[PDB]
RNA sequence: GGACCUGGCGGUGCUUCAUAUCCCUCUAGAGGAGCCUGUUCUGUAAUCGAUAAACCCCGAUCAACCUCACCACCUCUUGCUCAGCCUAUAUACCGCCAUCUUCAGCAAACCCUGAUGAAGGCUACAAAGUAAGCGCAAGUACCCACGUAAAGACGUUAGGUCAAGGUGUAGCCCAUGAGGUGGCAAGAAAUGGGCUACAUUUUCUACCCCAGAAAACUACGAUAGCCCUUAUGAAACUUAAGGGUCGAAGGUGGAUUUAGC
């Protein structure tokens, strides 16, 4: 790293800094006051203090992309999500005044709950014994649970199953798929779930 | 002495077991031979005195109703903290018991075991519930919770890598169709002959000489 | 160490020398290598304590002896004496005794410094009448 | 590992220049040129001609100076003028240090067709940097 | 090297009463130290650093072990933490140095005037290759031109535009400045970082104290020092190696 | 080509070949072997096969007040000039292959007994000229490392002594022999035993000891014997200056323990003015060429004690079945009392 | 044969480990297709060297003639050279390097312990080690004090190179030297590395990111084949570029395996 080790990372976030002086505790005190004495690295490109800022749906979009072609990346994003939400108008519209309510209409609630809905709670992990592979069932950690709910939405939408149909479509289409507990992305979770089951016995291993 | 040995030289030197030493320590220093012995033998003496405390109502009434068990107790070389393991009940109800009680009487028990002068600096005492196949526990949380959905070669055989072997014919036939070693202290020298042979390799300044 | 303090002002203020710190191998068998090749070694070393801290003899001692340098030193009761020119059985520990001792060597090497200027200086006022 | 123009360490015993102990990565470092010419500055002409001219320059004085050279050739080039520095002993008799002078003064000034000029420092012995 | 001159005259004396130590200016310093803390009992941070090893080395004119720098130090902290006077403080700083404590407070560009009066400041920002001048107006109306055009029509791609954002929202000042930049080199996303970092810079004229520092713990006031590292030769890139031939 | 050639320097180190896999090892032995001669050696400046006389350079330049001219040697002397170089080259060639020799040692091929010379003056203008240097033993150690396999070293053991009864001993480690010659040599003379010396030629008494399993019996000698003993034991006797005595040596012969058990024993002797201070009595010698004459040797320093010491009829003192059966002519020996060279 | 020391080894104990790494985990690949290129094998009258890690777009930042050292034929003999030899030997070498090294050690001068045995030499509230050299480190180059370069001893593999040049030893001198003419430099294959693809995050065009079309047997896909031009050259079925024609395998690739903080 060009970075020196003294270099901490950015906090952008402006409520930490209007927040009022009364309010800190003793503890919050000195690590503002230290600070003022470090270095801080550059803030990537990437995050920004907007209030339409989302660390998920950029580290979607992050795991989406290609040679670092950014643009198409995010297009890509934003075009799902477009496609996310003329969905739901469309199906808000075509509906009674009774089923209305429980439509959402909100993409960002669709993406964060559709991914929510395919987090695995535990995997499994390729072990040999004695010349032969045994897999073994274990907790993931929370990293991990929301990396493989990305992965495999994206996996699963790079399928060459999928023929000429464009990424937006295919994205938007899961996404609303998982959002009801539906699809291949959740058949996945229910799968390694109930694998990890079956190996229950191999989990002294 | 016995078969077990006690040669060591420094044999009278005080023994000084604090977290300040090791920051006074020569960083080349290693452990010496009979050094891990006072180590081996420090951490037992940390195992009976906890033993004693828990057994003897004086101490707390509420520790001696729990009538705890100490697995194992091994101090750490640091000086920083020390390692004590208690055996875990049956019922998880009462685990949390004697956790919660232990957890509050560790910070007395420190200065009751400051009571024996000898051993008066003891690092931190660490208690660890014997959990030792958590993973089991752990896994079987998750799995409850879990939501599983809708309910419904040869060529290790034989040992050798037949297909290659076969690979490299097909080809083949496309393109047809001990001594002595001297011991080393004998060996020959002629150092002396070249000495006693011989060997033999064999002022004033002015300005304006002449 | 009770004493190093000690030790190292009666040396400074009889003129003389303290080695009161971590005797280093070769400070005395090897010292032409450490100070240098025309380094004058002591003529008496004087020891208040014979002993190190791991209750063994101070390997001043011996090297004393192998560079052929008189010792004079208090020997307590657990102490070796065969090696030491001068020895003074006496007590090592107490800081009366050990007080006592510094003084008693301060007092006879700045007598002797003195009586040493004395001689001196009569000698030559003599010498000129 | 590399060898290039490294005196490799011995017993202790083998003096060295300050030149001869440097390897090449300490040249512009802590060590300059040898040779300063124009030739090979960016957008300059004629960097061959001048690196055989010095080649020869070197193996003339190593042969017209048998023995005398306590250091390698400094060469100089101002204008049309070539300058030789060489730090020589002083176990050759003067006499055959200005026969030598002017002998290869003149030879070197007809045959690379420009005035040459010899400079030479006298040293009582080689000058020993450190003993590898 | 000022190694010091014999220690001893002509009839072989050394100087110094610890001469036979090997240590005497270290171990007369030692002595000195100890000597003072004695003294004391019979009579009862941020500013500044302790002198490194090397440092000590030179002020002794000796050769220490880490372990003896150690036991100095440990000894001039049991110093400070007794009732040490002036005399006992005068030299406990001969060991103390002046850390570098610069402070990270960020500078401040000075506040012109144009022709017309309207205040304004004027600041430069480095990112890779790319290059950028920008000119903070203290009113205006968030115009923002980038070589005399719009930003959004010389930032098309929407991110370029998000970091133009980026300083003036984080301190609650959207359409409140008028921006006039010049941006030279490196790509899109270069230019955008460069310019981001000219205009913080000359944003701070502008804003409070509390609010510089803030920005400089955002991240919007430090050059990124992350530019292309170069290819090596031997490998296929700057980290890359070609690939490790079948055995 | 005039720029494909190389320095001698350069030329030499690889027609030498003394640094490679080769010399790494000794892989490669040299019972023929390419040796550096220098050709810059006989070769004066501005001399060349044309014979041209440069004034200045190779002939001088000034003659008869007048500055000389280029000339050039006729054929015929020209021819004389080489020739003379050519028997210069083969007398400096013959020359060098003459060399004097070095006086062997206890066998043609040992170490043992060679002079090494006196130790190295001190630092501090320090010398040992008096001092002669012999070896002893000269032994190749074989170490096994972890990474470089069997490594060989020599450990060398050398006795010094002036001849006037200071002599030492010590061993020198080092990979190099002559290494380990320089640093035993030099420490010996640090480690002086002074040995007492009756007469300044023989021990005080008989001298029986054992040191570790080496068995040293030493007898005291009348002028005229001399040094009938094991040759290392002749060697370290020339450098204390003992001229007469005999010594048997038994059990274990090691060179190390034979050295060290024997300097242990001469410097435990006690002498006759000891004997005499011990005992405040006269130590009388009897000799028999002398008849009854009583020859006091040695008187107390302090008081004369006036009790004769005890007469016990008998004395409980152990006796060597070799020295009884050789008095009683019941020992038979072919190699005893053999003719020897001088020693 | 006894005792002991060192090394090696243990289907030897314990302990802590590797940070783009031993395994899992992360990203893009290789292994399948075509093509390019190296090597092997085979072929040919027709080089040589590298060739487990540490060879395999390697000596070559480069072979149509030349280069060239090869083959066939012909020719010259004090020969471009006070000759010449790319003749053998890298297991005689210098020179320049690979490798562990993505290491931290190496070699001297002393001192002390073991009875002056092979051997050993550290404790910081310190118990025999030490004043110097080399490497590391520091410093320097690049944009910093970070990073990347560079550096990296001794030793290991008789590692590579006598064909860069030089050279020891041995050999040729009407030939193992020198010159001319023409010619080989292929593919039954196997294999390494790379390139381009198999497409929809794609294809074509405009633009350089607010577009319009294409999108499966007239799609994606050859930098291949064939044909014709142009460039360089004395010489081009041959080398390169362009155009035309052609529209193939390939539908994201088993074991295995490479690289990256
Ligand atoms: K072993
Ligand atoms: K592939
Ligand atoms: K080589
Ligand atoms: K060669
Ligand atoms: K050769
Ligand atoms: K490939
Ligand atoms: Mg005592
Ligand atoms: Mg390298
Ligand atoms: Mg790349
Ligand atoms: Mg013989
Ligand atoms: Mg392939
Ligand atoms: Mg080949
Ligand atoms: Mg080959
Ligand atoms: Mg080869
Ligand atoms: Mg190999
Ligand atoms: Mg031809
Ligand atoms: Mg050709
Ligand atoms: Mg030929
Ligand atoms: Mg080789
Ligand atoms: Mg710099
Ligand atoms: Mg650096
Ligand atoms: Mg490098
Ligand atoms: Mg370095
Ligand atoms: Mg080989
Ligand atoms: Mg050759
Ligand atoms: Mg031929
Ligand atoms: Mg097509
Ligand atoms: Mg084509
Ligand atoms: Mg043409």
């Amino acid at each position: 790293s060009r970075y020196s080790p003294e270099f901490k990372d950015p906090l952008i976030d402006k409520e930490y800094y209007r927040k009022p002086v009364e309010e800190l505790t003793e503890e919050e005190k000195y690590v503002r006051e230290l600070k003022k004495t470090q270095l801080i690295k550059a803030a990537p490109a990437g995050k920004t203090s907007s209030v339409f800022e989302d660390p998920v749906i950029s580290k979607f979009t992050n795991m989406m992309m290609i040679g670092g072609n950014k643009v198409l990346a995010r297009s890509l994003m934003i075009q799902t999500l477009e496609a996310v939400k003329r969905k739901q108008f469309e199906k808000y519209h075509a509906a009674s005044a009774e089923e209305q309510a429980t439509i959402e209409r909100n993409p960002y609630t669709i993406f964060h709950q559709a991914l929510k809905n395919c987090e695995p709670m535990i995997g499994l992990v390729p072990i040999l014994k004695g010349g032969r592979f045994y897999q073994v069932p274990v907790p993931l950690p929370d990293r991990r649970r929301r990396f493989l709910a990305m992965k495999w939405m994206i996996t699963e939408c790079r399928d060459k199953k999928h023929q000429r149909t464009l990424m937006p479509e295919k994205l938007s289409h899961k996404l609303l798929e998982a959002f009801h507990n539906q699809g291949p992305v959740i058949k996945r979770k229910h799968d390694l779930h109930k694998m990890a089951e079956a190996n229950r016995a191999l989990a002294h291993y | 002495k016995v078969w077990y040995e006690s040669p060591s030289l420094g044999s009278h030197s005080t023994y000084k077991p604090s977290k300040l030493e090791f920051l006074m320590r020569s960083t080349s220093k290693k452990t010496r031979k009979e050094d891990h012995a006072r180590l081996r033998a420090l951490n037992g003496l940390l195992y009976k005195a906890l033993t004693d405390l828990l057994c003897t109502p004086e101490v707390s009434q509420e520790l001696y109703d729990l009538n705890v068990e100490l697995s194992k107790v091994s101090l750490t070389p640091d000086f920083s903290a020390c390692r004590a393991y208690w055996k875990t009940t049956l019922s998880a109800e009462q685990n949390a018991h004697m956790e919660a009680v232990l957890q509050r009487s560790a910070a007395h028990m420190r200065h009751l075991l400051m009571s024996q002068q000898t051993l008066r600096n003891v690092p931190p005492i660490v208690f660890v519930q014997d959990k030792g196949n958590a993973a089991l526990a752990e896994l079987d949380q998750l799995l409850a919770v879990a939501d599983f959905g809708p309910r419904d070669t040869s060529s290790s055989l034989c040992g050798i890598d037949h297909e290659a072997l076969n690979k490299q014919i097909m080809e083949y036939k496309r393109r047809k169709d001990g001594r002595k070693r001297a011991k080393p202290r004998l060996e020959q020298d002629s150092s002396l002959k070249s000495y006693l042979s011989g060997e033999e390799v064999e002022e004033y300044e002015c300005y304006a000489p002449d | 160490r009770q004493f190093s303090y000690l030790i190292e002002n009666m040396a400074r203020d009889c003129g003389e020398y303290a080695h009161t710190r971590y005797f280093r191998g070769g400070m005395l068998t090897n010292a032409r290598l450490l100070f240098g090749p025309t380094v004058r070694l002591p003529d008496l070393i004087i020891f208040l304590h014979t002993l190190n801290n791991i209750f063994e003899p101070h390997v001043a001692v011996r090297d004393a002896a192998k560079m052929n340098i008189p010792t004079v030193g208090i020997v307590d009761t657990n102490c070796n004496p065969c090696l030491i020119t001068y020895p003074v059985p006496g007590n090592d520990d107490s800081p009366l005794a050990v007080h006592l001792y510094c003084r008693l060597f301060q007092t006879a090497i700045t007598r002797a410094k003195e009586k040493r200027q004395q001689v001196e200086a009569l000698y030559r006022l003599q010498g000129q009448k | 590992k590399n060898r290039a123009a490294r005196v490799r360490v011995s017993k202790g015993d083998k003096p060295v220049t300050y030149e001869e102990a440097h390897a090449p990565h300490y040249i512009a470092h802590r060590k300059g040129w040898l040779s300063l010419h124009t030739g090979n500055l960016d957008g300059e002409d004629h960097a061959a001609e001048r690196t055989v001219e010095d080649v020869f320059l070197r193996k003339f004085m190593w042969g017209t100076f048998p023995g005398c050279l306590a250091d390698q050739l400094v060469l100089k080039r101002r204008g049309n003028q070539l300058e030789i520095c060489a730090v020589v002993l002083r176990q050759l008799s003067p006499h055959k240090y200005y026969f030598l002078v002017g002998y290869s003064e003149t030879l070197l000034s007809y045959f690379y067709k420009c005035p040459v000029r010899l400079h030479l420092q006298t040293v009582p012995s080689k000058v020993v940097y450190k003993y590898l | 090297p000022r190694q010091r001159a014999i220690q001893w005259g002509e009839d072989g004396r050394p100087f110094h009463y610890l001469f036979y130590t090997g240590k005497q200016s270290y171990y007369s310093l030692m002595h000195d130290v100890y000597g003072m803390l004695l003294n004391l009992e019979k009579h009862q941070v941020i500013g500044s650093r302790w002198l490194i090893k090397e440092e000590l080395e030179e002020m002794l004119v000796e050769k220490l072990s880490d372990l003896d720098y150690m036991q100095f130090i440990r000894l001039l902290e049991k110093l400070l933490t007794s009732q040490c006077g002036a005399a006992e403080e005068e030299f406990v700083q001969r060991f103390r140095r002046s850390v570098t404590l610069e402070s990270k407070k960020q500078l401040i560009e000075p506040v012109q005037y144009d022709e017309q009066g309207m205040a304004f400041s004027k600041s430069e920002g480095k990112r890779k290759t790319a290059k950028a001048e920008a000119i903070v107006y203290k009113h205006g109306s968030g115009r923002i031109k980038v070589n005399g055009i719009d930003y959004q029509l010389y930032f098309p791609i929407t991110q370029d535009r998000e970091q133009l954002m980026f300083p003036f929202h984080f301190v609650d000042r959207l359409g409140k400045h008028d921006v006039t930049c010049t941006v030279s080199g490196g790509g899109r996303s270069a230019q955008a970082g460069a310019i981001r970092l000219a205009m913080a810079k000359a944003l701070c004229s502008f804003v409070t104290e509390d609010e510089v520092e803030w920005m400089r713990q955002a991240g919007l006031l430090t050059t990124d020092p992350r530019v292309r590292e170069r290819k090596k030769p031997g490998q296929e890139g700057a980290r890359r190696k070609f690939t490790w031939k079948k055995r | 080509s005039f720029f494909t050639k190389l320095t001698a320097d350069e030329l030499w180190k690889g027609a030498l070949a003394e640094t490679g896999a080769g010399a790494k090892k000794g892989r490669g032995k040299r019972t023929k072997k390419k040796k550096r001669k220098d050709l810059n050696r006989g070769q004066i400046i501005g001399e060349g096969r044309y014979g041209f006389l440069w004034p200045g350079l190779n002939v001088p330049l000034m003659k008869n007040g007048a500055v000389q001219t280029i000339a050039q040697r006729s054929k015929e002397e020209q021819e004389k000039v080489e020739a003379d170089m050519i028997q210069q080259r083969e007398e400096w060639d013959r020359k060098k292959k003459m060399k004097v020799k070095r006086e062997r040692g206890w066998s043609g091929n040992s170490w043992g007994g060679i002079s090494l010379g006196p130790p190295d003056p001190g630092p501090c203008g320090e010398t040992y000229e008096d001092f002669d240097t012999r070896i002893l033993e000269v032994r190749n150690v074989f170490t096994m490392t972890a990474k470089e396999g069997r490594k060989k070293s020599i450990r060398v053991l050398v006795a010094v002594g002036n001849g006037k009864g200071a002599a030492g001993f010590s061993i020198g480690k080092a990979t190099d022999r002559m290494d380990a010659f320089r640093k035993a040599k030099n420490r010996a003379v640090h480690h002086l035993h002074y040995i007492e010396r009756y007469e300044d030629h023989t021990i005080f008494h008989d001298i029986s000891l054992r040191f570790k399993r080496t068995h040293i019996k030493m007898k005291k000698q009348p002028k005229g014997y001399g040094l009938r003993c094991h040759r290392a034991i002749i060697t370290i006797c020339r450098l204390i200056g003992i001229k007469d005595m005999y010594a048997k040596v038994s059990g274990s012969i090691n060179m190390l323990s034979l050295t060290q058990g024997l300097f242990r024993g001469l410097s435990r002797q006690e002498t006759h003015q000891q004997l005499a201070d011990k005992k405040g009595l006269h130590v009388v010698e009897i000799r028999e060429e002398c008849g009854p004459l009583p020859i006091v040797v040695a008187s107390p320093r302090g008081p004369l004690r006036k009790d004769p010491e005890p007469e016990d009829e008998v004395p409980d003192v152990k006796l060597d079945w070799e020295d009884v059966k050789t008095a009683q002519g019941m020992k038979r020996s072919v190699w005893s009392n053999l003719k020897r060279a001088a020693t």
